RNA sequence: UGUAACGGGGCUAAACCAUGCACCGAAGCUGCGGCAGCGACGCUUAUGCGUUGUUGGGUAGGGGAGCGUUCUGUAAGCCUGCGAAGGUGUGCUGUGAGGCAUGCUGGAGGUAUCAGAAGUGCGAAUGCUGACAUAAGUAACGAUAAAGCGGGUGAAAAGCCC
RNA sequence: CCCGGCGAGGGGAGUGAAAAAGAACCUGAAACCGUGUACGUACAAGCAGUGGGAGCACGCUUAGGCGUGUGACUGCGUACC
């Protein structure tokens, strides 16, 4: 805290509570007693624990019928209208599309749909798998994911 | 304030 | 016309048609409970005092209601001993209406 | 029916203005004006000006007839104080409070 | 769902907070006892 | 996450000042004085839920003594005689009858006197 | 049901005449105080004055046993630093004989507003004549 | 010299129970001008007991 | 300092001794209602007893379980100008921290649940800041060189002008 | 427009969804200070409560009483850290 280190008043003689610093945390405009520092909150996940959680999440999605497997999931043009029509056809609103390798058309089309995400098979995460109501994986994505989780 | 007068000396209980 | 009977560890002097709050009974809210241990019958000047209980005295009552009394606030406090403790209490009661007093 | 006049931030202590305002309460405005005329108080001057303003508001905005008009309500609230410094002996400083008051007079035909 | 996950029982212990009233147990010296070296801030003897 | 304590502090002080109603001066107006007054009120209520049973029993006993001596017997002899006659009526009901039905109380007195004889 | 409590407006108080001639001061006073408090009534309520009005006749002819006639001393302080005054029982009887009965009963009565209200129902007289014949007081041999 | 406890609103008002002002019991009407005035004081126009005495 | 060496009145038994029978007398014990801990036993699954015995004063202190606050996700959801937060009452409700509903005020925000993080709870520290009391309408109005009156001006003149 | 000193301040009018949004301006808590009403209180002694409790006032009901406020009198009761 900005300020000087002078004793605000002398130690004895004044009928005042003994003070030593204008920057005391008891004082208004003084320091914070345990002031925050910028800290790193990320914790460690064992590789096996992370992979076991992914396997458990995928098993749960299959049991809950939230996982939809398909072949090709593409759109002929980078058109949000096209992807929205395709999802409305497939009866999908909140969906996480996991493709073999990222298609530029599909990525550009999905970028403006906020209930729609498009990951690469390598870029799936537990929070997304749980957070989206439907997870549409292609067959190539399923193969890559089982290889990654074996 | 900025000036605190010294209190008067106590009775010398000596 | 009154009668003295004990119900909830304590005794009550009741008349027919009057409502009495008792300790909680295990009776439904529309059933007739009978106290066949009447300690006393009065019936004007013909007072029957029971040697422990009147022989044929029976007080028939109708369980009108079940409820909890007003909340009492238990406050325990030990000064200078860093101890205090607060508790609530609503005591259960059964209201019964005295329908009959048969000496 | 009821007419209010206020002197807000009246430069006087509420205690003194209340001394004066207790004299005219539930009294006809004529008697109240006489009392405030012959009360020897700065607060009496203030309260008389407020009561006259009330009578005028009643006879200009709410109707007429000063005669059928009593001081139904009169109260003195405290207002903001002005903090001043007064030097005392031996370097000490006291704080004077220039206290003010809101004088409110409600007259009415009742 | 993201709001239907739960930790195992006994997994989280809820932490121990000192000086937060009478009912909390700890409070007024927070388990330090009374005035001494070990009750002081930064107090206590070395290994 | 900085937590401001004005809403909770105000609610917690109002909770006490509302129990302090009817108290004199700072006891009903000022939290520091009101909080001590509510704690002692609770202490007193706890102690007096016991003293209430005590005070009512001694009142009943005084009234039974008065009525029994009106009928020509002391409280102690009357209670002994009812114990001997196997009368289970308690002092609350006995004092109620002493006040409201003097004839039934005279009957109980004669029963106690017969048990003592 | 709540227990009965006597009500000051409904409490009926009777009038009695006691003759203090030859009675022991303290035992007469115990009976007086008991009937002034109202403990002889089944309606006795500790916060209500349920007692009776009692005229005490011949207060100068009250009796004390032992040497209390001369040895019993009544002390009072006048409030001034030397003001401890005393009168024996004989001097009290000679100067103000009603004060003897009144002091005894006042000591035996409760202390407080209700005790003072009860004391107001005592009508000690030094002689055999009172002026409350209008109150039709019944003879009470206590 | 100084209090050991602060007095209360009750004590404050009880002390001020003697601070209340007394209004003038009655005003006098002038013989001639009919003006209100204090007893034994000239009126605001300068009359006293029915005669112009000051002519202010 | 004032009885002042029964608590007092007062007592010749209302003292003492002996014997006896009554009664009063506690939060002790019993009765009735309720809650919780621990154990045993069954229930077979995980708990509930339709059981049961017992325990439940508590500082330092150890153990266990919670309430509420702010923020993050759930949440581009849900509530909300047909009235949010806040404030102020009321009623109900829980063992408690508390919660719920609603009147008035307010005028635009709030946030279930389940998780997560803590600047997470104040009566005290001659604590810090602001506000407001008290004393108190009290002391004081600062050299005891001194004022009085007439006129003027002015809403008003002891104090200004003449 | 009116009172007021060609004031301060206010009362109307008008603006505005709102003026107890009037610039001393969102909300507007508490301390603290008032006005009004109900009850209590001028023969009564102390941590000011609590247990009991009359009376009175008010709101209901069927008539038993209940609720709210006050609280005469009375048992017990020497704050907190
Ligand atoms: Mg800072
Ligand atoms: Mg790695
Ligand atoms: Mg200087
Ligand atoms: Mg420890
Ligand atoms: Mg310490
Ligand atoms: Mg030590
Ligand atoms: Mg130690
Ligand atoms: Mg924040
Ligand atoms: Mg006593
Ligand atoms: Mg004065
Ligand atoms: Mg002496
Ligand atoms: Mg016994
Ligand atoms: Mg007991
Ligand atoms: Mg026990
Ligand atoms: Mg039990
Ligand atoms: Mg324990
Ligand atoms: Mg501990
Ligand atoms: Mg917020
Ligand atoms: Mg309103
Ligand atoms: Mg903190
Ligand atoms: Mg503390
Ligand atoms: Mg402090
Ligand atoms: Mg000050
Ligand atoms: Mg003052
Ligand atoms: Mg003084
Ligand atoms: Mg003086
Ligand atoms: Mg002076
Ligand atoms: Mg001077
Ligand atoms: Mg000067
Ligand atoms: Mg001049
Ligand atoms: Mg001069
Ligand atoms: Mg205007
Ligand atoms: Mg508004
Ligand atoms: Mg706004
Ligand atoms: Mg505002
Ligand atoms: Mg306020
Ligand atoms: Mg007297
Ligand atoms: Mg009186
Ligand atoms: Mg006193
Ligand atoms: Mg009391």
């Amino acid at each position: 805290v900005t300020g000087s280190g002078k004793k605000p008043w002398r130690q004895k003689g004044t009928g005042r509570a003994r003070s030593g610093s204008i920057k005391s945390p008891i004082w208004r405009s003084g320091g914070v007693t345990f002031a925050a520092r910028p800290q790193d909150h990320s914790q460690k996940v064992n590789k096996k624990m992370y992979r076991g959680a992914l396997k458990s999440i995928l098993s749960e999605l299959v049991r809950q019928d939230r996982l939809i497997v398909v072949e090709k999931f593409s759109v002929e043009a980078p058109k949000t209208k096209l992807l929205a029509q395709k999802l409305k056809d497939m009866a999908l609103e909140d969906v996480l599309i996991i493709t073999g390798e990222l298609d530029e058309n599909l990525f550009l089309a999905a970028r403006n749909l906020h209930k729609v995400d498009v990951r690469d098979a390598t870029g799936i995460d537990p929070v997304s798998l749980i957070a989206f109501d439907k997870v549409v994986m292609t067959a190539d994505a399923v193969k890559q994911v089982e290889e990654m989780l074996a | 304030p900025v000036y605190i007068p010294r209190p008067r000396p106590p009775h010398p209980r000596l | 016309m009154y009668a003295v009977f004990q119900s909830g560890g304590k005794q009550h002097r009741v008349s027919e048609g009057q409502t009495v709050r008792l300790e909680k009974l295990d009776i439904a809210t529309g059933e007739t409970v009978e106290f066949a241990e009447v300690l006393m019958i009065a019936n004007g000047e013909e007072v029957k005092i029971g040697v422990p209980f009147v022989d044929g005295g029976v007080i028939k009552a109708e369980v009108v209601a079940h409820g909890r009394g007003e909340k009492v606030k238990i406050v325990k406090f030990r000064r200078r001993k860093h101890y205090r403790k607060q508790q609530g209490h609503r005591q259960w009661f059964t209201d019964v209406k005295i329908t009959g007093i048969s000496a | 029916m009821e007419t209010i006049a206020k002197h807000r931030h009246a430069r006087s202590s509420a205690q003194k203005v209340r001394l004066v305002a207790d004299l005219i309460r539930g009294k006809k405005v004529s008697q109240a004006l006489d009392i405030l005329t012959y009360t020897n108080k700065k607060a009496a001057v203030l309260v008389k000006k407020v009561l006259e303003s009330a009578i005028a508001n009643a006879e200009h905005n709410d109707g007429a007839d000063i005669d059928d008009l009593k001081v139904t309500k009169i109260f003195v609230d405290e207002g903001p104080s002005m903090k001043r410094i007064m030097p005392r002996a031996k370097g000490r400083a006291d704080r004077i409070l220039k206290r003010t008051s809101h004088i409110t007079v409600v007259v009415s035909d009742r | 769902r993201l709001n239907t996950l739960s930790p195992a029982e006994g997994s989280k212990k809820a932490g121990k907070r000192l000086g937060r009233g009478i009912g909390s147990g700890l409070g007024k010296t927070g388990g330090r006892g009374h005035k001494g070296q070990k009750s002081r801030s930064g107090g206590g003897v070395r290994r | 996450a900085r937590v401001k304590r004005g809403v909770i502090a105000r609610a917690r002080h109002k909770k006490i000042l509302k129990q302090a109603k009817g108290y004199y001066g700072a006891r009903s107006r000022v939290y520091r004085v009101a909080f001590q007054a509510v704690i002692k009120a609770g202490q007193y209520a706890y102690r007096d839920r016991r003293q209430r049973k005590r005070q009512f029993r001694q009142l009943w006993i005084a009234r039974i003594n008065a009525a029994a001596r009106q009928n020509g017997i002391s409280y102690s002899k009357f209670i002994n005689g009812l114990k001997k006659a196997s009368v289970e009526i308690d002092r609350k009901i006995l004092a109620d009858i002493a006040v409201f039905d003097k004839v039934a109380f005279t009957a109980l007195v004669e029963k106690a006197k017969a048990a003592l004889a | 049901m709540k227990t009965f409590t006597a009500k000051p407006e409904t409490v009926k108080r009777d009038w009695y005449v006691v003759d203090a001639t030859g009675k022991t001061l303290g035992r007469l006073a115990t009976e007086l105080a008991r009937r002034l408090r109202g403990k002889h009534k089944a309606e006795y309520t500790p916060h209500v004055d349920t007692g009776d009005y009692i005229i005490v006749l011949n207060a100068d002819k009250v009796a004390v046993t032992g040497n209390k006639r001369t040895d019993k001393v009544y002390y009072h302080h006048t409030g001034h630093i030397g003001g401890i005054k005393q009168a024996t029982f004989e001097e009290m009887i000679a100067r103000r004989p009603e004060r003897v009965i009144e002091i005894a009963v006042k000591g035996m009565l409760p202390k407080g507003p209700l005790g003072r209200a009860m004391f107001r129902k005592l009508k000690v007289y030094a002689g055999n004549e009172h002026n409350h014949a209008a109150q039709q007081p019944q003879v009470l041999d206590i | 010299a100084v209090q050991q406890n602060k007095p209360t609103r009750s004590k404050r008002g009880m002390r001020r129970s003697h601070d209340a002002l007394t209004a003038v019991t009655s005003l006098s009407v002038d013989k001639t001008s009919g003006e209100k005035h204090l007893r034994h004081h000239i009126t605001a126009d300068g009359y006293y007991r029915g005669r112009k005495v000051i002519a202010k």
